């Protein structure tokens, strides 16, 4: 795994920086023998992941996932995310939308599932699913 | 890899669903308990069954009131168009059906023997189940799993 | 062994009530069983017991809150305190509203409860409201309600 | 148990905060990164420290620019008003404060020996750690943990 994560780091940093309004300038992916360590740069110094708040963690996780899919956009080309907004406050949710129109759109195919209507804005195609009589009903919108 | 169409019958809340996936960001909005993750997990069952995920069981996923669970998946990969079709019969495991085909001309042709073991062996070589669950399909509640 | 059966059984009847309410009766009852120190939970759907995997992600959070409330309600005189950090994740618009309802209906029967959240909507079902912001590298608490 | 006031100094995002909890529902609205969970974990730290939570280590919760961490908790349990004071310092014990007291009139009096050992033992008999953790303080991300077996 060591060699793996030491490739997407720069992209994850980039994304995480815009996700948190520069609050965290960078994401470091170091090696520690049979176990990789991830740190965040706060006020110019590296801090362990425990440093983050819960919502910040979800943001860093989204950043890695997108960075990952991006790095592999050629060989894999697909990312499927199930509910990306839990723990995000109103502001981080609006930032997510920007990160969608900016990075998520760089992936050939993305299937995103969510209860959050707000995400409809940065989607290329929209499908509605609802429960109509004990069974799921699917409606194509965008 | 790119998903094209998924047909799901009698899988959890899905009675008879058909979704067509396109390029770019495909969003599915729904409420709690509407069918979203069920559809996604149906895709996972269609691609890699038998899965050894504790919360997805054959005996449990058959839609209540039904017997026939049917999953048909059409997807592209490196220029080739593939198709996996699976059927589970509640109460009669001898009735399961598993087949994977490729679009040759305009006619689906078996790419391997129609069975779980054969299909699985072919999928693990076309795209390893391991990479699928770690970098492709991030299940609900698993977004920060990569951090650990 | 049987005194825990009595406690659990009681908490389950409490959870069933809150959960039926939380889900508008979609799930009519929560069952709690004990086959040799192994506690299993089931939700009654369309007349029969269903394992917890039957639930959706949002529903599983709603059932979890139902057990936390029920739990605090059953110990309300021995403990009297419940602290919930971010109770809203995975819950859709409707379930979030519904939750508020569950709040000044059950959450008000516990002596003291400390809630923490980023959802300003819970600002209603509260008795005292406190804002916390991060001003210049440090947290600033301002009292409101 | 009922919390009255929490005073924290140099704990994560907290440099100097004072919260007065009341009866009934007490909400604390804040955005991601504001300090919500930080305050709650300090309360946990000041009550049962030393803890057994891998994701909470001393050398990490001391506010960056600071040297000492201060947590003062005043709570009521069965008529008695207690108060626990923890003062963390990365250097000497002389400055370290670990005292749990009982209110007698207008004066606080040692409930026992001022040390992590004695205070731990007394808190464990006043309110067991485990009961606090799966019945009282439900940390972020642990709401449905109670469903797990
Ligand atoms: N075997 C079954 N037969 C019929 N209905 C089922 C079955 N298994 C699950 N369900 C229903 O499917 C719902 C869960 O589906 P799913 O997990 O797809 O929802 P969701 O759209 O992801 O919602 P959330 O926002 O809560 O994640 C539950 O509400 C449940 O009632
Ligand atoms: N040692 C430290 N010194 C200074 N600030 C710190 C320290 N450790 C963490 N922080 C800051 O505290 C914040 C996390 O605090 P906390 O977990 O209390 O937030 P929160 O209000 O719970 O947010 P969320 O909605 O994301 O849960 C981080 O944004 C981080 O920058
Ligand atoms: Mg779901
Ligand atoms: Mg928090």
């Amino acid at each position: 795994r060591e060699a793996a994560l030491s490739k997407i780091g720069e992209l994850a940093s980039e994304i995480f920086a815009e996700f948190t309004e520069g609050k965290y300038s960078e994401v470091v992916v170091r090696a520690e023998e049979n176990k990789v360590r991830l740190f965040v740069v706060w006020e110019g110094k590296e801090r362990p992941l425990t440093f983050l708040s819960g919502g910040e963690r979800i943001a860093l996780g989204l950043a890695f996932r997108l960075a990952m899919s991006l790095y592999l956009a050629g060989e894999i080309s697909l990312l499927i995310l199930d509910e990306p907004t839990p723990y995000l406050d109103e502001e981080r949710r609006r930032k997510l939308i920007t990160i969608m129109e900016r990075y998520l759109k760089k992936i050939p195919q993305v299937i995103l599932v969510s209860h959050d209507e707000e995400l409809k804005d940065a989607a290329d195609h929209v499908i509605r699913i609802s429960l109509e009589n004990g069974s799921s009903k699917v409606e194509v919108v965008s | 890899m790119k998903l094209e169409r998924v047909t799901v019958k009698n899988f959890r809340s899905h009675s008879d669903t058909v979704v067509e996936f396109k390029e770019g960001i495909n969003l599915i909005i729904g409420q709690n308990g509407s069918g979203k993750s069920s559809l996604l997990d149906a895709i996972l069952v269609g691609l890699y069954w038998p899965l050894r995920i504790k919360d997805i069981k054959k005996d449990e996923f058959t839609k209540v009131g039904a017997r026939d669970t049917y999953i048909d998946l059409i997807f592209e990969k490196d220029g080739t168009k593939y198709r996996i079709t699976r059927r589970f019969l509640k109460g009669y495991s001898s009735g399961e059906i598993h087949a994977m085909k490729r679009l040759v001309g305009n006619e689906w042709k078996h790419v391997t023997e129609p069975s779980s073991k054969a299909i699985s062996a072919f999928m693990e070589k076309l795209i390893p189940y391991n990479i699928f669950l770690n970098a492709i399909y991030i299940r609900q509640g698993q977004i920060d799993a990569i951090l650990e």
